[PDB]
RNA sequence: AGGUUCGUGGUAGGAGAGCGUUCUAAGGGCGGUGAAGUCAGACCGGAAGGACUGGUGGAGCGCUUAGAAGUGAGAAUGCCG
RNA sequence: GAAAGUUAUAAAUGAAGCGGUCUGGAAAGGCCCGCCAAAGACGGUAACAGCCCGGUAGUUGAAAUGGCUUUCCCUCCAGAGUGGAUCCUGAGUACGACGGAACACGUGAAAUUCCGUCGGAAUCCGGGAGGACCAUCUCCCAAGGCUAAAUACUCCCUAGUGACCGAUAGUGAACCAGUACCGUGAGGGAAAGGUGAAAAGCACCCCGGAAGGGGAGUGAAACAGUUCCUGAAACCGUGUGCCUACAAGUAGUUAGAGCCCGUUAAUGGGUGAUAGCGUGCCUUUUGUAGAAUGAACCGGCGAGUUACGAUUUGUUGCAAGGUUAAGCGGAAAAAGCGGAGCCGUAGCGAAAGCGAGUCUGAAUAGGGCGCAUAAGUAACAGGUCGUAGACCCGAAACCAGGUGAUC
């Protein structure tokens, strides 16, 4: 059978140009009484996985 | 298609057995103790191609030791002294000189004394 | 080249067009078709029984602690006498093709390979009033080809599968069914003028 | 038939484990010892961490998708030189000659490219910097 | 193809080059004036291995270039004799 | 209910060498000559046969029964138009509440279908759907029924095929096999092929109660003698060249006399008084001669595979392009046809959208991702991964249908 992608990483990375991923900061929920201004402004942003990440991740997002 | 395992085990075992002829018992009879003596064997045979030169070397220097003794000497000083003479024959060439022709043994003897 | 007829006498001269009969030929890529031609007509009819599939088992040999003998759990375990295979030849197909453009490469060049040789024949015609075997053999005595020979003939041609049937080196087609496979199995190709015109205008 | 021979470096041979310790993949075939790896079937999922948190489960999902959503052929304009200028280009043309066999939901043209040449454009959607460089060498463009 | 220099202990492990077994295709061969198998020899190659000669045997089997694998056992308190 | 045709279930005919010679037990083999072929398929025959036999291609044949196809017979038959008073168009039904189930859809913003229980319509100025629902529009007419082909499978019969097995393999079963045997029963479940071309299967004599031998005879062979082709190793014996009864031995190896031989002929073979050195193999370990594990010995069998996807490397074809799938065609071929689809040629954004840029932002700012700074695609081969038992062997247990109170 032809392989299954992991629906659970398709809702949330995103391929860019170049072949690589991109994805959106995870401390930006519910507690922002707890973090300056400055952090705020710098995890609405968006970052791209690492390489040790996709060594890992890789194939199960390979369409 | 199948491949059954007929002709090439034998051949090969059988050749092992033979390497073990004169063995005492089963050592010359059955495979798995054949196999591990010559395997022993071998790495006997590797080793005292090594010990056999140094094995030589002592047996010369004792009868040039002997022979020089009755000259009045030792084996060091005869040997200190036939290097101050520029002389080269080496252990197994005195050892033989010494059994078989000891006049010359006896000519380069008197030449390392007086080299002394 | 020059043309002849069925007889051996000379009949005058033809021409062959220079993209299917001058090119230089592509051995590898004849090679590859070659293997895939001859891998496509295997029939993978093959199998053997698994653990599974023998009748019995199901049943413990014996307990697993206590007799002093080996933990078992089947008598039809691959490391028993009767029993299963653990991998095996399984029934499956060995067909595979590859692009078209390489297939058409592929002809031209074995074509071209056999007219480089000197071992291609164009004929006038080619034709028989009956069935007769003695006469196809004569024929085949007048040109010299005395071994194995492909014969490509068109229609209006009678008789010539028939009479070449029972010769064991002679093999007739009918010019729309020529290939790669066919053409290197034969030394000698043997082509009527109708059969090259047809063969130059499909490819 | 006899003297076949293929083009060198396309095949190789495939290796065997489990065949004796000269070949270097002999007892434990290339695996190891004694974990979970070593044995038949063993290992962990594709993005499995061991008990930690995988990666996904760490991040936030983000958007929607839409259902009306319009894509378009894309032509840019070096590629509308290969014409005879004082031509009409239409949709059709673009199919016929090869330039597009897909027309997802219609043709918008582009302006990367130079075009030399006066043609009339007709197409569904242009770019602005599209329609001043049609414009700029005489053309005209026409929304389908 | 020839030089110069530096190297050549090795477990887990990575890379390379090969030996041998069964079958298929083509070429080219052997064989009742004796095939395969089996037995014995003081022969050849760097290894896996390969010949030659004689006995037994009494009908099939190598070689070359390719291709495909039920592909090589000394250990599993392994299974059967 | 008839007739014609065809087909199935027995069959008939059918070309060409007793060719010479060699070896041999025997010629189909070797050498030298011929011939047939719409027939050089297959099998047999004293060794390997197109021309010896059964046959093969081609051409014929059916009393009887079955099937199929036509024709006759037989049987049964109203279909157009123009009108719009009145009438009809599936009721405890459709739907709704509650509890469940099926829908890829786990109650969800949940359309659609079904079941149980309660309530419960309209009827042409009517009713349903278009993923809650309302309005507009569009499409349709439920609550009655029947319907061939394209699709699934093989206990069988006929004709064949295989880079499928070859007696521990292939079916459990090539042999009087679901048998012998085990069990109260349900149930479990073997081992076991080969004389020779032809029985020509050893008249007769001798030892012995016989069995079994030694001759004689048959045969190419009896060292083929009714478990009979070949006949390995373990294991058991008889004979003999060299050594051995003052010696402490993982059994060899290196040095080495003496004795005895004579080869694939080469700085050769067997045995060895005496001298030096020397704690098996495997697994698992920081570390094993290990007083840690496994193996009595010999033989056979016994473990990384296949299918479909992903990625990377190599090779080949074409190249801003590359490539067909199902299908048609055919010989279980090879072409040709088939462009539906798929990947690439443009990106950025959650999206509307804009586009060599875009998003954020009040911003002609800065910053993120892209272009400048362009090569892909189809097929095969190697490495690794995913879904499958997934390198092989091994639990204690769990569930479902049956069989047992002859203890
Ligand atoms: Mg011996
Ligand atoms: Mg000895
Ligand atoms: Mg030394
Ligand atoms: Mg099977
Ligand atoms: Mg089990
Ligand atoms: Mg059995
Ligand atoms: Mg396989
Ligand atoms: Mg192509
Ligand atoms: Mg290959
Ligand atoms: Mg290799
Ligand atoms: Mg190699
Ligand atoms: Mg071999
Ligand atoms: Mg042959
Ligand atoms: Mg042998
Ligand atoms: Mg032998
Ligand atoms: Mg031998
Ligand atoms: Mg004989
Ligand atoms: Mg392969
Ligand atoms: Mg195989
Ligand atoms: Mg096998
Ligand atoms: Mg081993
Ligand atoms: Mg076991
Ligand atoms: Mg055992
Ligand atoms: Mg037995
Ligand atoms: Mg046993
Ligand atoms: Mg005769
Ligand atoms: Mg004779
Ligand atoms: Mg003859
Ligand atoms: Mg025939
Ligand atoms: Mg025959
Ligand atoms: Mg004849
Ligand atoms: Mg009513
Ligand atoms: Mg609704
Ligand atoms: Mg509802
Ligand atoms: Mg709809
Ligand atoms: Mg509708
Ligand atoms: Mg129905
Ligand atoms: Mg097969
Ligand atoms: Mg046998
Ligand atoms: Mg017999
Ligand atoms: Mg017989
Ligand atoms: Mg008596
Ligand atoms: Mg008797
Ligand atoms: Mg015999
Ligand atoms: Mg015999
Ligand atoms: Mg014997
Ligand atoms: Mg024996
Ligand atoms: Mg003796
Ligand atoms: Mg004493
Ligand atoms: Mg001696
Ligand atoms: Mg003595
Ligand atoms: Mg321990
Ligand atoms: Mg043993
Ligand atoms: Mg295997
Ligand atoms: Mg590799
Ligand atoms: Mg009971």
């Amino acid at each position: 059978p032809k392989m299954k992608t992991h629906r659970g990483s398709a809702k949330r990375f995103k391929r860019t140009g170049s072949g690589k991923l991109k994805r959106r900061h995870g401390f930006t929920s519910h507690m922002f009484a707890n973090k300056s201004q400055k952090q705020k402004r710098k995890l609405r942003k968006s970052a791209m996985v690492s390489a040790g990440d996709f060594k890992r991740i890789r194939q199960m997002v390979a369409k | 298609p199948r491949v059954k395992g007929g002709t090439v085990t034998r051949k090969r075992r059988k050749k092992i057995v033979k390497l073990a002829k004169g063995y005492y018992g089963s050592k010359h009879l059955l495979f798995k103790v054949a196999n591990q003596a010559v395997m022993k064997s071998y790495q006997y045979a590797y080793r005292d191609r090594r010990q056999k030169k140094r094995d030589f070397r002592r047996l010369w220097i004792a009868r040039i030791n002997a022979a020089a003794r009755m000259q009045d000497l030792s084996y060091s000083k005869l040997m200190h002294g036939l290097k101050l003479a520029g002389i080269d024959i080496n252990r197994k060439m005195l050892a033989d000189l010494a059994v078989n022709d000891i006049a010359s043994f006896n000519t380069l003897a008197d030449s390392a004394k007086k080299a002394l | 080249l020059s043309l002849l007829k069925q007889d051996g006498t000379n009949a005058g001269e033809i021409t062959l067009n220079d993209t299917v009969f001058g090119i230089e030929p592509n051995e590898k890529v004849v090679v590859d078709v070659i293997l895939s031609q001859r891998a496509s007509l295997r029939q993978g009819t093959h199998k053997v029984k698994n653990r599974s599939e023998v009748r019995g088992g199901g049943r413990k040999p014996w307990r697993q602690k206590g007799t002093g003998r080996a933990r078992q759990g089947s008598i039809r375990s691959p490391q028993w006498r009767g029993g299963g295979v653990v991998f095996g030849p399984t029934p499956r197909s060995y067909a595979y093709k590859l692009p078209k453009k390489v297939r058409r490469l592929a002809i031209k060049s074995i074509l071209s390979s056999k007219v480089n040789e000197e071992k291609l024949v164009v004929l006038e015609g080619l034709t028989f009033d009956a069935p007769k075997t003695k006469e196809f053999a004569a024929f085949l005595k007048n040109i010299s080809v005395d071994t194995k020979a492909l014969i490509v003939v068109a229609g209006e041609s009678e008789n010539v599968e028939l009479s070449a049937r029972n010769l064991q080196g002679i093999t007739v087609i009918p010019a729309e069914s020529i290939s790669v496979l066919e053409v290197a199995k034969h030394d000698k190709l043997i082509i009527t003028k109708a059969a090259v015109e047809k063969v130059e205008e499909v490819l | 038939l006899h003297e076949l021979k293929p083009s060198e470096g396309s095949r190789k041979e495939r290796n065997r484990v489990g065949r004796g310790t000269g070949s270097g993949n002999g007892k434990t075939s290339g695996r190891g010892h004694k974990g979970q790896k070593a044995r038949s079937g063993g290992g962990v999922r594709l993005g499995f961490e061991g008990g930690q948190l995988p990666l996904f489960r760490r991040i936030p999902k983000r958007g929607f998708t839409n259902i009306n959503r319009k894509e378009f052929a894309i032509v840019n304009l070096d590629v509308l030189n290969r014409f005879e200028d004082g031509t009409e280009v239409t949709p059709e043309l673009l199919i016929e000659t090869g330039i597009i066999r897909n027309e997802k939901s219609g043709i918008k043209i582009l302006s990367d490219g130079n075009i030399e040449k006066k043609l009339t454009v007709k197409a569904n959607k242009f770019s602005a910097a599209a329609k001043e460089a049609i414009e700029a060498a005489g053309g005209k463009t026409e929304v389908i």
